[PDB]
């Protein structure tokens, strides 16, 4: 009934896909996704 | 008279408690959690627990 821990580890690297702010640019070829979605290349 | 008694050393068993686990971040390094064994066959070809 005696429990001994073995330590700790980092099991995953979680990416937080929260939408970032917007930068207004004068370039006509750079764009943004307003919401959920990825450009496919 | 029962006055002479010999003593001989013996190996009654082994310490099966969990060892010291070394984290290495290597894919092919596995440590048995708690009690258990891994079946391997030696050079002769006989199954054994490691």
């Amino acid at each position: 009934g005696l429990m001994l821990g073995a330590g700790s580890k980092v099991v995953a690297t979680q990416k937080v896909h929260t939408h970032g702010n917007a930068q207004t640019t004068t370039n006509a070829l750079d764009m943004m996704v307003e919401g959920d979605g990825f450009f496919q290349v | 008279h029962p006055s002479r008694v010999f003593s001989m050393t013996e190996r009654p068993g082994h310490n099966f408690a969990q060892g010291s686990v070394i984290t290495t971040g290597r894919d092919l390094d596995v440590t048995i959690e708690g009690s258990g064994w891994i079946s391997v066959l030696d050079h002769t070809g006989k199954e054994g627990l490691t």
